[PDB]
RNA sequence: UGUUACAAUACCAUUUUUUGGCAGGACGGGAAGAGGAGACGUCGCGACCCUCGCAGGUCGCUUGAUGUUUCUUCUUCCCGUUC
């Protein structure tokens, strides 16, 4: 379960290559270097993402291809202007009804290949309570569409 | 100190802007290692729209610590 | 003699440097330059009272009191460095 | 074709009344007669008269050694 | 500071602008050269990318170290 | 506590020893690092942390049990702050002609 | 010599940007760079701090009024990696 | 042809900001391993692009996977590039 | 003999009050460029008027929306860059 | 042609005035000593704030870095 | 013998380091009603456009962002944080 020896030893400039290490719950993200712009938590055995307090530095939080079932509403990172959540174990809307209090600098949110994605009334409900984002599942959003929410 | 090569600007109508947002046009007569610039035909460009002809042939000189930059009006 | 060499006696000394923009640096000198450029460590800087430019500089750092692991300060910017009272 | 230290001294031989500008202080100018100088353009001036830039008055100050680091622009009349 | 070569330097200039870039070299006058430097004014907000720039030691107030190399 | 997570990390290459000790470092750090040690560089670190006399002596003794030359310097220093200690050092880790000579020169001085 | 001045001397024949200490930016082709960081700049497009944009033939800014120059990125491969 | 580190990208939707198109081909291909370099030109290499992955084998997953997915209104193609991407 | 021509022009030149305040151990008042009036004793003098002081009693002015108040602090040990120095004034 | 170091060492023991670079402050007093680098040392200094007197101060030193000019009264 | 690192010796006057400096209650966001606005530029969301391939220019914004520069708030609802 996510040893602080693991978190240090993959940084390059385009982030933190932290990809194929299959972990369970974040305990030591205290150990982040601090000039991080990307948190690369994809191909991980994540069921949640706790343990991110006021880390106002990350721009792209990779969480794709993670056994992930839940995205939460008071989970901080303040400038997530890219965020992937695709290819996971999320399956119901009210899992992600707490995407209201996601921060206002949130622009790219992908949910492809999931169980939530094949539902009807799809783009209305996710643009609902995330009203300002730019691209959705690799799809651009117009403001005439944004009269739905 | 290297000599600041303004020999291309000798006898040329240049445009010195000066600290305190002053702008002075003139024709170069001489320079030095401190870039203290001598101007024939001094033309003080004041703020709104006069153009104060300041020293028409009396070869003014400006100290190099107050020279911001210079535009050669000709090539 | 040269009081630049006086500051070279101040290695590992817990000082408070005050800068020209009002920045108050508090930390320990690791070394100092012959042009008085001071490198420091374990230092958090305050911008005392006012809260009224510089301030932007403090926020520029992971810093109002912000602490940085290693800080190098140009010697021309120091107004006065206060030394430990036991010296 | 005159380097500037040879173009200060022609104010000095011919003894011309000279208007001198200060440095980042635009409200006041000084006018007088150049009576002495050095290699760092620290200028001693005779019959020194202040010029408030913002009708231009004058306060007669006579003998002044103006330190050259505030000297900007040297003219005459 | 020769120890501090090739690091990212969060360097604070005179007007409150903060530069972040990889230190290519320095000199006697603290003239700095910065690989992929970015310039930010008001403090993430208000940043400009410059690239390989010089920075004259006349304007630096302080420089701190941002991150490790590759 | 922060020590529970730390403990877990430890128990589940001197990164757990570093993260427990160096983050705290003081008492907590001491508790950690020492424990880790009991479970040359490490020894040195421990000594530094410790840096009472008795404790230092104990540490030295521990070090001696199992950079011998390097250590010997430390032993000498300890002695200075002796002869017996020096002798002990010699017997465990028998390079040390100039050190021995130096030691002797104290005796000579005394004489 | 100074490595930044040596860097700037190799930047001749290249398009740079010069921001000045009052704030104005000077983008132009650097042809002549002096040892005291004085720079002769050709075909300069100039931008005021308020935003007034002009183009000029020749500008020559002194050393001690320059904030920073930006040299093009080809220079950082050689001969200043050592 | 070969099958190497650089997965050939083609037939993107040209109506996208190229800085938005690099990011949205970073966050798309981050599910198949770490994306190290995306070189791309609007100087008439437009419509086509280079994406170079870390692993040899992680490029082999996405090309089987994403060859035929909509992305800003077009079903793109992903191939193996003819030559290993330089720099 | 370079230093003797340096130090005797130092002796009866303008550096006398920084040389006399220290010898007689009399506090001199120092007004800086940001109006931090400093009354203090002198431990040492430099070429640049760099000064090391003792029992510093720095006094400055804070302006608000009413009558200006006086803010002052006592600094036991101080090192001072000569750049801020405007006026060295000895009080009897 | 009174050059400045010949001008000012001859101006010793005269009630001279010095305007600072800030123009908030002037000093009138007798110049006692002046080096080559134009540091000034005045005795019986009266401080002139914005051209009006602030008060009598005494033996005073003025740094080179702030002397705008110096005048003889 | 060579290489690297750190110290000693050799150094305030305009372009660098010896300064032209100073002067229930609170909070936030969005919407509506009643008594913030105009310029100059600098980068973005749409496109009826342009353009056609392997080595971003133009037009809207139908309430996009942002630095100079001049002039002169209250009520109601909804959502978060705190006691």
């Amino acid at each position: 379960k996510f040893t602080p020896s693991i978190v240090i030893d993959p940084q390059y400039y385009v982030d933190l290559q932290l990809e194929t290490d299959s972990e369970s719950m974040p305990s030591s993200l205290k150990h982040l270097t601090k000039p991080t712009h990307i948190l690369d938590l994809t191909n991980n055995d994540l069921i949640m993402i706790p343990d991110l307090s006021r880390r106002d530095d990350i721009h792209t939080l990779l969480l794709g291809r993670n056994n992930i079932v839940e995205v939460d509403g008071r989970l901080l990172p303040m400038n997530v202007q890219n965020l992937t959540l695709s290819n996971n174990s999320i399956r119901r809307f009210e899992d992600l009804q707490r995407l209201r209090r996601a921060p206002r600098t949130l622009k790219n949110l992908t949910l492809i290949g999931n169980q939530v994605c094949h539902l009807a009334n799809y783009r209305e409900h996710v643009l609902r309570l995330v009203p300002h984002l730019e691209t959705l599942d690799f799809q651009n959003v117009t403001a005439e569409e944004r009269k739905s929410a | 100190v290297s000599t600041p090569e303004l020999k291309k600007y000798m006898d040329k109508k240049i445009l010195l802007n000066i600290n305190g947002s002053r702008k002075v046009a003139g024709i170069l007569r001489g320079y030095d290692i401190f870039l203290n610039v001598v101007l024939d035909d001094a033309m003080e460009i004041n703020g709104e729209d006069p153009a104060n002809n300041h020293q028409l042939g009396l070869q003014t000189v400006i100290r190099g610590n107050s020279i911001i930059s210079l535009e050669a009006l000709d090539a | 003699m040269k009081l630049v060499n006086f500051l070279k006696k101040l290695r590992n000394e817990q000082v408070t440097i005050e800068l020209k923009n009002g920045t108050t640096v508090w930390g320990t000198l690791q070394s100092v330059s012959p042009q008085m450029n001071a490198i420091l460590t374990d230092v958090k800087l305050t911008l005392p009272q006012p809260r009224l430019i510089a301030m932007a500089s403090l926020y520029l750092t992971g810093g109002n009191i912000a602490s940085l692991q290693y800080i190098n300060i140009r010697g021309n910017t120091i107004r006065q460095i206060i030394l430990p009272d036991s010296l | 074709m005159v380097p500037p230290i040879n173009c200060i001294f022609n104010f000095l031989q011919q003894q011309t009344p000279v208007t001198i500008w200060l440095f980042e202080q635009i409200g006041i100018r000084i006018k007088g007669k150049i009576v002495g100088f050095d290699e760092f353009m620290n200028v001693v001036i005779d019959e020194a008269v202040e010029i408030p830039v913002n009708v231009e008055k004058g306060t007669p100050l006579g003998k002044i050694l103006l330190k050259g680091d505030n000297i900007t622009l040297i003219t005459s009349a | 500071l020769a120890n501090l070569i090739d690091y990212k330097l969060r360097v604070l200039t005179q007007d409150g602008r903060v530069y972040i870039g990889q230190l290519m070299a320095f000199d006697k006058h603290m003239n700095l050269v910065l690989n992929e430097c970015i310039e930010e004014r008001v403090p993430k907000v208000e940043k400009r990318v410059l690239g390989l720039t010089i920075l004259r030691g006349e304007q630096i107030l302080s420089t701190v170290v941002e991150d490790k190399p590759l | 506590d922060e020590d529970v997570a730390f403990e877990y990390e430890i128990q589940k290459n001197i990164l757990t020893w570093k993260r427990y000790i160096e983050y705290w470092k003081d008492k907590q750090i001491r508790w950690l690092y020492e424990r880790f040690c009991s479970q040359t560089s490490i020894w040195e670190d421990y000594i530094r942390w410790e840096s009472e006399t008795s404790r230092i002596f104990w540490l030295f003794q521990r070090c001696l049990k199992s950079d011998c030359d390097r250590i010997c310097l430390s032993y000498l220093e300890l002695a200075i702050e002796i002869r017996h200690a020096l002798a002990s050092s010699l017997m465990k880790m028998e390079m040390h002609r100039k050190v021995w000579d130096p030691v002797i020169k104290f005796v000579e001085e005394k004489v | 010599n100074g490595i930044p001045v040596k860097l700037l001397n190799e930047a001749q024949g290249h398009i740079v940007s010069l921001e000045l200490t009052t704030g104005a930016t000077y983008r132009g082709k650097l042809v002549e760079s002096e040892d005291s960081m004085n720079v002769q700049l050709r075909d300069v497009i100039a931008t005021e701090p308020q935003g007034a944009v002009t183009h000029m033939d020749q500008i020559f800014v002194r050393g001690s009024q320059i904030k920073f120059i930006v040299v093009p990125d080809l220079l950082k491969n050689a001969p200043l990696f050592k | 042809t070969e099958a190497k580190n650089t997965l050939y990208v083609s037939q993107l939707n040209e109506k996208i900001n190229m800085q938005r198109l690099r990011v949205n081909l970073f966050l798309l291909f981050a599910t198949f391993g770490e994306v190290l370099k995306v070189s791309m030109n609007f100087k008439k290499q437009r419509g086509q692009a280079f994406i170079t992955m870390r692993t040899i084998d992680q490029a082999s997953l996405a090309q089987i996977s994403l060859n035929g997915e909509r992305f800003f209104g077009k079903p793109l193609k992903v191939e193996f590039s003819k030559s290993e991407t330089k720099t | 003999e370079l230093e003797e021509l340096e130090e005797f022009e130092f002796k009866h030149g303008p550096m006398s009050l920084i040389n006399d305040a220290m010898v007689t151990r009399t506090p001199v008042i120092i007004s800086l460029r940001n109006n931090h009036k400093i009354i203090a004793r002198v431990k040492a003098f430099d070429r640049h008027c760099n000064m090391v002081l003792e029992n510093v009693k720095e006094l400055w002015t804070e302006k608000k929306g009413k009558n200006v108040i006086n803010r002052e602090r006592f600094i036991s040990k101080l090192f001072l860059r000569g750049d801020s120095v405007i006026v060295v004034l000895k009080t009897p | 042609p009174v050059n400045p170091k010949p001008f000012l060492k001859g101006l010793v023991n005269h009630r001279v005035g010095v305007k600072l670079k800030f123009n908030s402050t002037e000093y009138r007093g007798t110049l006692v000593s002046t080096d080559n680098y134009f540091n000034l040392q005045l005795n019986e200094a009266e401080e002139f704030v914005a051209g009006v007197s602030h008060g009598t101060l005494g033996e005073i030193f003025i740094r080179c870095n702030n002397v705008l000019y110096i005048r003889e009264l």
